[PDB]
């Protein structure tokens, strides 16, 4: 809703007085845009920590012993995992019978 | 403000600090000077021809003249105390002389007092509605001033005309002298004069003598047009010499930015004047004084972390500039993946992590 | 020496595709490696262009309407198309604008023109100018470098004219072409040619050409008429500059 | 509608001075012609004065040429007949005339009241 | 805070300046609404 | 820069009355002594009056005491010499003067185009 989206073009074509609503419109506008990655990254964050929490247990249960869970180690019976780093995150390699 | 512990101290509001790594403030390097890349024309802009001509036009058929290519003073005009009104809008009246416009259009007439304020936007009135319409996006400065010194002839001046009727509201920066007689309603005009057919052209007829609101009155609206089109119409700001690899305020054409200037090998077209990225931020610039491509690279920022064991153990703190280059940064510097590392003494051993700094970095307090 | 002309026999008209051509640098800002979506007066791909001939006696050069855009495109050999009138009557009782091409140069005049039915310029060498009898009480005025050089149909020439709020835009492209028939299947980008700030009410478009010489020849020249849409178009900058692509959405 | 509001006039000596008003509404002057006729006694329709509101040109006949001065303010929509060196031929009711033309030789067809000015020897 | 909640009923009543102001004060308040509704999905859909 | 717009006076019977305007653009009345001087034929420059914008102080000479009255009206940057009781010896053309100090006495160097006042006996 401000006159322009850069800020440099505000302050450099208008007294303060006038520049304020402008620059209060683009403060609204931005603090509302960062408020949302800020929210969807916190939602985002509670996955992928989740998702490390399972990497953590199957590395407890799968590669440091032998799983009795059904499908937790994959397809068959669990004989043993051996673990791979990946880009941000872990590969199991699962060895079933 | 005194130390890194005390910018510790006061981001944790707390008089002791626990053994960690707290980020106090940023880092930004600060511009050495502003440098001004305009381009280097001569050429007044005839404001003026437009200010004092001999005639102005009505107000029904006004005159505009198109300004560009040419250095332009606003400083001047304000300063002169002839003119009554100098209302900017969108614009302010002492920045005027900073900013480059890509087109200017002056309209020049001849007013009475009472309408002076018909003619800025989103106003009504007959000369606002049937003679001279203003955007309400308008962007530009109407400059007014009284003029019955050498306006109004003796015995009534009749030259200046305007439209009191006509068939619709004009639409905004446009001119309609058609002087086709007016149907008003049950009698049809079948284009001859007669009653109700009321012709839309009127004469002011000041006389000298008139009140202040009936007087005439010569008014410059100046429309600012600044499109992505090259701006032409520049302040008389001196250039600078050009400034390469420091972080500097520049400004090319009415770009303002501050970045480090740097020889791009980006070969533009010879009609593209700007360069941007994924993100639509400004990349790259034309220098107006010599067809030279430059990259503009943001001015090195960055988190500013202190490193700290317990206010219980020490009052030492190493400081962490996050992603700074240690040349950047204002008796131990070491250059780390995760920034410029200041108090701190490089070991070659190898221990358990104690304080994470980063990218296989840690530190800890010892000996 | 205004002259009336009318040996064509006529046909009714002719259309071929747009094979994704008539794009333009919709701004004066350098982009590499980008997909840029902009929003901006193009041709649509894949539609009619109105083909009209100039081929010994038959002659098209009707007045055709200026809608919000133009896309030009001439294939020719013999250099014929010389030329463009923009207006909204070309009688002179309105403002019209005129571009020709002279040897190493052009002229864009903004004129009051007192247009023939049938202008067009004749050639024996550069005989006749024979387009307006009056160019009254002219205007803003133009000259430069001339806007189509040379450096089967050997040369295919793109123009897209734009009349926008105050500027009337002008985009050009030249290409080598083997083919002869029609248009090709390629994809080409009209650089910005000029944006001359003219503000004229333009609805009211012709075209000029030149005879060899009644008792006159055109010889081969095929140009097409495009009209522009608002569309949304997905621009594909490559690394070096260059509009490769384009996506009609 | 068009109202032609006439003011002024009244009893004045020989040689004296007047002066008439005539504010219209409904219409705004600045292009028609508006004058003053006047009635005599025993006397028809004569033309005393006219003003082109869309031109500023003024017109008499003989018996009112230099005695006589009109003068239109299209701002105020007005009009003014001042009355100097009066004559008793001079008493007559003055009416406001008004017409839908450009032109003071066309007949006015848009009529004031009309104010009576008589002159005593 | 608008005239009306009927955005229909605003674009009847007012001129296109005049109804810019009722027409942002709506789009704020429904924008607002539907980014709480979206917000309070993704966290139910977190949970299921 | 600075006009000095001048209006009135004429021809007038010896003994009545007439008003003299003048107006100043590019300048503001209220420290800059503005006054009146006149041209009598086979005479050189005089002094008519002054008055003093900055405090509103009067002077004249000895001719034009009483009979004129000269009066600033800063507001309007308006100057007003009245004739009272004029004389044959008053037919002179009367130049607006305007000075650069607020003394009438320092000699002006601001001059307007100048009005004919004719007196007959
Ligand atoms: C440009 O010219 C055309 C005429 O060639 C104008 O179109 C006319 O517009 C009026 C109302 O504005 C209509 O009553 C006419 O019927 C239109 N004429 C035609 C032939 O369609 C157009 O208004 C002009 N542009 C501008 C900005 O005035
Ligand atoms: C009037 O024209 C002169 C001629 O150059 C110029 O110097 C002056 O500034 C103009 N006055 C105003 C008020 O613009
Ligand atoms: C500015 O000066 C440079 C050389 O000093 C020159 O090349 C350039 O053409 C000048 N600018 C213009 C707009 O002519
Ligand atoms: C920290 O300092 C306080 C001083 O108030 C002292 O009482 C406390 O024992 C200290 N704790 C440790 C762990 O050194
Ligand atoms: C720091 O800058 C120097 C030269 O100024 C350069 O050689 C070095 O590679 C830079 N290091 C980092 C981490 O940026
Ligand atoms: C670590 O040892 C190497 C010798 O192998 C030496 O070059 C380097 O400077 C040492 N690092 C520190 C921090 O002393
Ligand atoms: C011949 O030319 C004149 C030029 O004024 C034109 O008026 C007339 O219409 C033309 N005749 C034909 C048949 O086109
Ligand atoms: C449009 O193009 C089609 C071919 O796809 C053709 O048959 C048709 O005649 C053309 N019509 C017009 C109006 O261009
Ligand atoms: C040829 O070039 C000249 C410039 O010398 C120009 O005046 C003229 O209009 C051009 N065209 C013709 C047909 O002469
Ligand atoms: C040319 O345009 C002017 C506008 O200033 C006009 O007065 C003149 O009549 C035009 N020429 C002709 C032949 O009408
Ligand atoms: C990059 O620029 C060069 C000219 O230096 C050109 O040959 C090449 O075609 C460009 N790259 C692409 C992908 O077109």
């Amino acid at each position: 809703g401000a006159i322009s989206s850069v800020l440099n073009d505000i302050l450099s074509r208008l007294d303060p007085p006038e520049a304020e609503v402008q620059i209060d419109r683009l403060i609204t506008g931005r603090l509302q845009s960062l408020q949302t990655y800020v929210t969807q990254q916190l939602i985002r964050a509670a996955e992928i920590r989740a998702s490390a929490n399972l990497a953590a247990t199957k590395m407890s249960e799968c590669v440091l012993g032998q799983s009795k869970r059904v499908d937790f180690c994959g397809k068959g019976y669990h004989l043993m995992s051996f673990p791979q780093s990946a880009p941000h995150g872990v590969v199991f390699l699962h060895v079933t019978y | 403000a005194l130390d890194p512990l005390s910018e510790t101290k006061c981001t944790l509001k707390s008089f002791t600090v626990e053994k960690g790594i707290y980020q106090t403030s940023n880092f930004r390097v600060q511009p050495t000077e502003s440098i001004v890349r305009f381009p280097n024309i001569t050429n007044l802009c005839p404001f003026g021809e437009v200010f004092n001509a001999t005639r102005f036009a009505s107000v029904y058929a006004w005159n505009r003249k198109r300004i560009s290519n040419c250095v332009a003073d606003y400083s001047v005009l304000y300063n002169s105390a002839s003119f009554s009104t100098f209302k900017c809008y969108g614009v302010s009246p002492t920045k005027l002389n900073d900013l480059c416009f890509t087109n200017v259009y002056a309209d020049s007439f001849v007013i009475r007092g009472d309408e002076v304020r018909q003619i800025a936007p989103g106003q009504t009135g007959k000369i606002a509605d049937y003679n001279y319409k203003l955007p309400d996006d308008f962007t530009g400065c109407v400059i007014a001033w009284n003029s019955n010194n050498l306006d109004s002839k003796v015995g009534g001046n009749y030259n200046y005309l305007y439209r009191l009727f006509r068939k619709s509201n004009l639409k905004p920066f446009e001119r309609d002298i058609s002087t086709e007689i007016y149907q008003a309603g049950s009698t049809p005009c079948n284009g001859v004069e007669g009653f109700n057919c009321y012709f839309p052209l009127q004469s002011y007829g000041f006389q000298p003598t008139n009140g202040v609101g009936y007087q005439p009155y010569r008014v410059v609206v100046l429309s600012f047009e600044l499109l992505h089109a090259p701006a032409t119409v520049c302040g008389p700001k001196k250039s600078t010499n050009l400034v390469k690899n420091k972080c500097v305020n520049f400004n090319f054409n009415g770009l303002t930015g501050t970045g480090v200037l740097t020889e791009s090998n980006k070969k533009f077209l010879p009609f593209q004047q700007f360069g941007r990225d994924i993100a639509d931020t400004t990349d790259a610039v034309r220098d107006p004084q010599t067809l030279e491509i430059l990259d503009i690279t943001p001015c090195s920022f960055g988190g500013v972390s202190v490193i700290t064991p317990g206010t219980n153990t020490s009052n030492q703190v190493a400081v962490l500039y996050q992603d700074v280059n240690c040349t950047e940064v204002p008796s131990n510097v070491f250059q780390t993946r995760a920034g410029c590392l200041i108090g701190a003494e490089h070991v070659n051993n190898s221990y358990e992590c104690d304080i994470p700094i980063g990218a296989g970095i840690c530190a800890s307090y010892q000996t | 020496q205004c002259v009336n002309l009318t040996t064509r026999t006529q046909l009714p008209p002719a259309y071929t595709n747009s094979f994704t051509r008539g794009v333009y640098y919709p701004d004066k800002v350098f982009r590499s490696s980008v997909l840029h979506s902009t929003q901006d007066l193009f041709l649509p791909f894949f539609s009619n262009v109105t083909w009209f001939h100039a081929i010994h006696k038959r002659f098209d050069n009707p007045v055709l309407p200026f809608n919000d855009g133009v896309y030009f495109a001439s294939t020719e050999k013999s250099n014929i198309i010389r030329g463009w009138i923009f207006g909204t009557t070309l009688d002179s009782k309105t403002q019209s604008l005129l571009i020709v091409n002279n040897a190493t140069n052009v002229v864009i005049k903004v004129c009051e023109f007192q247009f023939c039915n049938d202008p067009f310029l004749g050639v024996y060498m550069e005989s006749e100018f024979r387009v307006y009898s009056s160019a009254n009480n002219c205007t803003f005025e133009y000259v430069s470098q001339p806007f189509l050089m040379d450096l089967n149909f050997k040369n295919l020439r793109e123009f897209v004219f734009k009349n926008i709020d105050g500027y009337f835009k002008i985009y050009s492209k030249h290409t080598p072409i083997n083919l002869v028939r029609d248009l090709p299947q390629g994809f080409s980008a009209l650089e910005p040619l000029v944006d001359l700030p003219i503000g004229i009410n333009i609805t009211r478009f012709q075209t000029l050409l030149a005879l060899h010489r009644s008792g006159w020849t055109a010889g081969a020249a095929a140009y097409y008429v495009g009209y522009l849409q608002p569309r949304t178009f997905l621009l594909k900058y490559n690394e070096n500059g260059t509009i490769t692509d384009a996506v009609d959405c | 509608q068009v109202q032609l509001v006439e003011s002024g006039g009244g009893s004045v000596q020989a040689g004296g001075s007047l002066t008439l008003s005539c504010v219209a509404s409904g219409v705004t002057l600045g292009r028609h012609a508006i004058g003053w006729f006047r009635q005599a006694p025993g006397k028809e329709r004569e033309r005393v004065s006219c003003i082109r509101t869309f031109d500023g040109i003024t017109s008499y006949v003989e018996s009112t040429k230099g005695r006589f001065t009109i003068s239109s303010n299209n701002a105020m929509n007005t009009v003014y007949l001042q009355m100097n060196s009066l004559k008793p031929e001079d008493t007559a009711v003055y009416f406001c005339a008004l017409g839908v033309t450009a032109a003071c030789s066309d007949n006015p067809y848009f009529w004031g009241q009309g104010t009576q000015v008589t002159v005593s020897s």
